[PDB]
């Protein structure tokens, strides 16, 4: 009921063992109270890493996508080698989503050890279970085995309807998933272990279809954009290798399926000036002439009878003289140009009246006319060029143009393909202009670049008119053991792109969310475009170019910090070659470098003297000593990674106050939220996400199951609570509810459409579908269901909540009336109570701790101790927690060593790593998370419990007690204590 | 319980030789983040298998060199009681000697 | 959107007369020129004797024998006429109207593939 | 009882039978995925002899309906296994354990 600490562990000490007399009695009983129930206490084992790997091929619909939608793909099983290092291999084939699947090194939903299947936004196959959300659910198959050698595995995906379906060497599974959400792009991907050989198939030149594609399905060779090109990478990384060693890379510009459709304006809706029947009909004109000569340069002739193949001109006339169907035709080309030129922002109409007089057009000798004879002389227009304005209005125009032939193609069935098949309806083309390859985008800007210079040559009056900032930054730190306070030191940075790169030294209460020189805790520099920035940008030496090195350099002997680039000083402007004087010691400072989208970079050290350039010519003789020079081992860094995280409120947040009034009569205990700057200056406003620091456990058997009655006081299983949102705050957008340990959305407009949910539906023998069990990651009332259910209301909104652990149905009520949100779940599954607030008042909710009516309050499940107490009590442990955007994690000292190569048209792609890879893993009970052994050092209360835990363990297993020895053989392991004793780090 | 007795004495004899040899090296990142966190242990675990007896006679022989080579030799490496050393480390040593 | 059908022919034997209807409902914007095409059954689908507006009639490799072609701009109707039967004339046949008039286009690729195809009807000689 | 499900095909003719000695490395958990055994991590297979009931009823029947070179999984409800008297330091004495077995070597 007090949470977590050591002093009562030295208590239980204490009573253990005593005088050097050994209590078997109270030890026996201290093992039986907390030993078997292994909650409450931290646990730790060891696991083996997990990586994924992608086809590169992205497909999702959408409102007029061009993604055919029906794709399918095949997977070749060669070598497989089970309980390799004492541990099941693992592996697993499926399809991901391109927004939510972020799968890194370790920290898995619960025990560490992710892959596909393992979250709501990918979904996986395994040998006979079907794995989605952390949630196995074994598959009838006509043969039911896990993945062994010589395996065939087929994997086909629809979108019309949302199906996604298997097959295994040959023999349908009867297990599939739909109703998923369809917002973003699927991916192919595959998850592995060590000592695993796979091989993609995807149709056409590449790999080949051991088994016919089911009908109506298409390969997934053919889904390659035209500037892409097939080849294996992983998800995402935050590291790679490179010639100089390890190279961070920054975040990854992904498209989005509203990106697939095109986006055009209406142009032929605008009216035009006068213009069109005087100088539009001169563009016209001259593009008859070009034209004309474009037939003549190909061999075409002037043959009144119009044949392609006898090449003949159906006017036959040097002007045009072509009919309504075939001048009109050219007139409403030129117009709906000109409609296009002024929808861009763009004017139309003349500005020169006498250029037209000026044009002398081209010459051309008698050869180019022929047979009855056509030779309209090119009207020349090298007296205006195009400017680079004139040019990017062509690009637009273009454009233009090919969004609104792709919204006609799409309007009309068209579906892309990397080949061409017009008889399935498919062209290569169909992609958007911005998609186009360089080819395709001249053949639609070449003509409108002519009809511009046609433009200029008469002399026109033309003339031009937080979770993503989150996502799209990234920084890297170190272990804040090596906090330098004194001396000087020296470090360098090669900026392989010229993209913003963001280096200098930090103090170690860094925030993740806080960006690099926007507070006063980083004195750091920015190279791309040349400036030192702390508390804000301020000129100082040069930008860099693709592949400079930064000499980052700071002496504490004399409080400054100094940048070069390339073995050259930066200059500021007064004439300092310091960027920054008088920079007191404090806590020390540590190196930190921040890359943006898309780019990548190397970052040195001073462990390797030799490799560090430029380090004779300014770090030596001025006696910044390289930083870590002597250390044997790797310098261990941290990562700012970007997932969300439910995090306890911290109580000097400006903007929100957690006031805990409880113990009142006639009112049950509650938890009270305020705004403390609402209706003030800089009052930031936004989405915020709370939750319970503890959950509720469903029970293992779903086995049915004025003064209350005390007999169904004992005999009832529901549990309840109650929400008090007050006055002035929206009663929409906000929802009351239980949401799952893994759940977590940092949507800034979350909805409860947002939620993920997938539907795995099982089919049986005969086809039908059973066990269509819905995994959903989380489960709440909906906003306009609050709303609904009720300007703001003066009395606050009353938000009852009824969990049955019994049964599994789970009921809401909004103030005394039971709102229709209701679910069901799964025996053995655990909820937090979470409430999602969009604050719009000083005074917002107030989360309460209240029973009812033969109603058994939240504290009986939430407290062993308490099961049986009727009376309401919140004890210190029961605190709120906020999603936090942004938390800091330490990069693995050692990475799986994964070799992809292409084997030939036949085998296609195979991938193999055969390297071992093992890492201890310490797992949160009651938060259903694990993190890093290693990640302890900074966090020294988790340490320190930990210690003392072992301490108990010393305490109870003292003194020859044989029992306790081997109780205590299952929690810690013989492997667990080598692996820890061979521990470094 | 029961666990290999002479897999646990050559891993533990591995482990105290490259111990000695990061010790004799003057490195800035003991293990542990102390001198006393990156031998004391070591110790406490050497003594205790060499109580057990598990340890043969070529093995005390090694533990003599990396205790001192020079004056432990039958007819380069810094011998364990050369280095500065703190007060659990000597009271480890001094029970080894005894 | 420009939704196109062709309505007759059926079989028939050698010389047997055949009215083949072209209809197109849609935006009456770029309607000028059509054309039809021939597939034959595991082959390649050629141009059959192409008509636009103004009854401009152009002809290829594969007329020889009865083509007729008139068209109404009125009622937007164009009817193929399938008198002469050939064994090597069983095929089917689609019809397809676009903006580009007289088989030219002096804009490129967009325009061109500013076309519109029919479901079409399968032909066959006895 | 015991519950049967296959993980991977064996041999499935020669069964084991009463005085002969089979080795296993098996993995047994908690009905909520709490892991208690695993003879992985022991290196060395974990050897028994039918009909002395050395071992619970219940892995014994599930070693007794298996054939070599298969891994499979039992489910064992507290009837079969330790029951209200199990050990008070490793699992609670009311739990079904799910064992992953792979018999091999029959003797």
């Amino acid at each position: 009921k007090h949470g977590r600490n050591h002093k009562v562990l030295d208590v239980l000490c204490s009573l253990c063992v005593c005088n050097g007399v050994a209590v078997r009695s109270n030890q026996d009983l201290i093992t039986e109270n907390l030993l078997p129930g292994r909650e409450l206490l931290l646990q730790t084992n060891l696991i083996n890493y997990v990586t994924s790997i992608r086809p590169n091929i992205f497909v999702g619909r959408a409102e007029g996508s061009t993604q055919y939608g029906k794709w399918y793909f095949e997977v070749m099983v060669d070598e497989v080698v089970p309980f390799l290092t004492a541990q099941a291999t693992h592996l697993r084939v499926g399809w991901a989503l391109t927004e939510g699947y972020s799968p890194y090194p370790g920290g898995g939903e619960g025990w560490g050890g992710n892959g596909v299947g393992d979250d709501l936004y990918s979904y996986g196959f395994d040998g006979l279970h079907l794995w989605t959300g952390h949630v196995a659910r074994p598959v009838t198959s006509p043969g039911q085995h896990l993945l062994a050698p010589e395996d065939v595995v087929s994997c086909c995906l629809d979108l019309s309807v949302p199906s996604i379906s298997f097959r295994i060497n040959g023999c349908p599974v009867q297990g599939v998933f739909e109703a998923f959400n369809l917002d973003g792009l699927f991916f192919p991907v595959v998850s592995f272990s060590a000592g695993v050989k796979v091989r993609f198939l995807l149709g056409g030149r590449h790999g080949e279809f051991k088994f016919l594609p089911p009908p109506g399905y298409a390969p997934c060779h053919e889904a390659v954009l035209p500037r892409e090109r097939l080849r294996l990478e992983p998800i995402k990384e935050y590291r790679r290798e490179g010639p100089r060693g390890p190279h961070l890379v920054g975040p990854s510009r992904c498209l989005s399926h509203t990106d697939f459709v095109p986006c055009p304006v209406d142009t032929v809706q605008i009216v035009l000036p006068p213009h069109l029947e005087r100088i539009r009909e001169k563009l016209a004109e001259n593009i008859h002439e070009l034209w004309a000569l474009t037939r003549i340069e190909q061999g075409w002739t002037y043959g009144p009878v119009r044949d392609d193949n006898k090449r003949l001109h159906p006017c036959l006339v040097n002007f045009h003289s072509l009919p309504e169907p075939e001048r009109n035709y050219n007139l409403q080309m030129s117009g709906e140009t000109l409609k296009t030129l002024l929808a861009l922002g763009c004017h139309v109409g003349m500005a020169d009246e006498k250029a037209e007089d000026n044009l002398k057009k081209t010459k051309l000798p008698k050869t180019y006319m022929m047979s009855n004879g056509y030779k309209p002389a090119p009207l020349d227009l090298s007296h205006v060029r195009l400017t680079p304005a004139q040019t990017t209005l062509v690009d637009r125009l273009a454009e233009n143009g090919h969004n609104v032939w792709a919204r006609d193609r799409v309007a009309q069935g068209w579906s892309y393909s990397a080949v061409q098949d017009i008889p399935a309806r498919r062209n290569p083309r169909l992609v958007p202009y911005r998609l186009l390859d360089e080819a395709t985008k001249r053949s639609n800007r070449d003509s409108l670049c002519q009809a511009v210079r046609t433009l200029l040559g008469y002399g026109y009056n033309i003339e031009p008119p937080n979770q993503s900032r989150w996502d799209r930054v990234r920084i890297f730190r170190a272990e804040k053991s090596y906090t330098v306070q004194s001396g000087r030191w020296y470090f360098e940075f090669e900026a392989v792109t010229t993209g913003e790169m963001r280096v200098g030294w930090a103090r170690p209460e860094l925030r993740p969310d806080v960006e690099l020189g926007a507070d006063e805790l980083a004195y750091v520099f920015n190279g791309h475009r040349g400036q030192r920035w702390h508390l804000g940008s301020e000129p100082f030496g040069r930008p860099w170019q693709s592949g400079d090195v930064v000499g980052c350099m700071i002496d504490l002997t004399e409080n400054t910090i100094i940048f070069t680039l390339n073995g050259e000083v930066l200059m500021s402007d007064s004439g300092s070659e310091t960027a920054f004087r008088e920079i007191e010691i404090g806590d020390g400072f540590l190196p930190v470098c921040s890359l943006g989208p898309g780019q990548v970079g190397h970052l040195n050290l001073g462990q390797d003297v030799s490799s560090l350039r430029f380090f004779a010519i300014c770090g030596l003789q001025e006696g910044f000593e390289p930083f870590a020079i002597n250390m044997q081992r790797p310098v261990t860094t941290w990562f700012s990674k970007s997932l969300p995280q439910f995090e306890p409120v911290p109580p000097e947040h400006p903007h929100y106050e957690v006031a805990r009034m409880d113990g009142t009569v006639d009112t049950p205990p509650c938890l009270r939220l305020a705004h403390r700057t609402w209706g003030s200056q800089n009052s930031l406003v936004e989405m915020l996400f709370l939750r319970l620091s503890l959950p509720v456990q469903f029970h293992q058997h779903f086995r049915c199951t004025n003064r209350d009655d005390p007999e169904i006081i004992l005999n009832t299983t529901t549990y309840y609570y109650s929400v008090r949102v007050f006055a002035g705050q929206e009663p929409s957008c906000v929802w009351v509810g239980w949401v799952t340990p893994d759940y977590h959305q940092h949507d800034m407009n979350f909805d409860l459409s947002k939620v993920r949910a997938v539907t795995v539906t099982m089919g049986d023998e005969q086809g039908n579908v059973h066990s269509s069990l819905k995994c959903s990651n989380c489960y709440m009332v909906w906003g306009g269901d609050f709303v609904s259910p009720g300007r703001i209301s003066h009395t606050d909104l009353v938000i009852g909540c009824l969990v049955d652990l019994a049964t599994g149905l789970m009921t809401f009520t909004a103030n005394g009336k039971e709102s229709n949100t209701f679910f069901q779940v799964e025996p053995n599954t655990k909820l937090f109570p979470a409430v999602f607030v969009l604050p719009t008042h000083q005074n917002v909710i107030q989360f309460e701790l209240g029973k009812q009516k033969n109603i058994m309050p939240l504290s009986a499940a939430m407290f062993l101790s308490e099961r049986k107490n009727p009376a309401p009590q919140c004890p210190p442990r029961l605190e709120v927690q906020m999603l936090m955007p942004v938390s800091w994690s330490r990069m693995p000292n050692h990475f799986l060593q994964v070799e992809t190569r292409r084997a030939g048209e036949r085998l296609g792609w195979a991938v193999q790593c055969q390297d071992p890879l093992t890492m201890m893993a310490l797992h949160i009970p009651e938060e259903n998370r694990c993190m890093d052994i290693l990640e302890l050092s900074e966090r020294l209360d988790l340490q320190r419990f930990h210690s003392h835990t072992l301490r108990l363990y010393r305490a109870v297993c003292a003194l020859g007690n044989n029992r306790v020895a081997h109780a205590l053989c299952s929690h810690v392991d013989q492997a667990q204590l080598l692996h820890a004793l061979e521990d470094a780090h | 319980p029961a666990i290999p007795l002479e897999a646990l004495r050559d891993k533990a004899l591995r482990m105290l030789g490259e111990a000695v040899r990061d010790g004799g090296q003057h490195a800035r990142d003991p293990v542990g983040g102390s001198v006393e966190f990156q031998f004391v242990p070591v110790l406490k675990l050497v003594s205790t298998l060499l109580v057990m007896g598990i340890f043969g006679d070529e093995d005390v022989k090694q533990i003599l060199k990396m205790i001192e080579p020079e004056v432990f030799t039958e007819e380069l490496e810094e011998g364990l009681l050369q280095m500065k050393l703190p007060e659990s480390v000597k009271l480890q040593m001094c029970n080894l000697l005894e | 959107q420009v939704q196109l059908q062709e309505s007759g022919g059926g079989l028939m034997q050698a010389g047997g007369s055949l009215r083949l209807s072209c209809t197109a409902s849609g935006s009456i914007f770029s309607i000028n020129s059509m054309g039809w095409y021939r597939q034959a059954p595991g082959k390649q689908r050629e141009l059959v004797a192409t008509i636009t507006s103004g009854n401009s009639i152009n002809y290829a490799d594969s007329v020889k024998g009865r083509f007729t072609i008139s068209r109404d701009n009125a009622k937007n109707t164009v009817y193929l006429q399938m008198n002469s039967l050939k064994p090597e004339d069983t095929a089917v046949y689609y019809c397809n109207a676009d903006r580009v008039p007289n088989g030219y286009n002096p804009w490129g690729t967009p325009n061109d593939e500013y076309d519109y195809w029919g479901q079409g009807t399968q032909v066959t000689v006895s | 009882g015991v519950e049967i499900e296959t993980i991977s095909p064996g041999d499935g003719r020669t069964f084991p039978k009463k005085g002969q000695t089979c080795v296993v490395h098996y993995t047994g958990m908690l009905q909520n995925g709490k892991k208690f055994d695993s003879s992985r991590d022991r290196n060395k297979p974990f050897k028994f002899r039918i009909g002395k009931q050395e071992v619970i009823k219940g892995f014994e029947e599930g070693a007794a309906q298996m054939s070599l070179g298969q891994r499979a999984k039992l489910t064992c409800t507290p009837d079969v296994a330790y029951g209200a008297t199990g050990h008070p330091g490793v699992i609670p004495p009311n739990a079904t354990l799910i064992f992953d077995v792979e018999l091999l070597n029959l003797e």
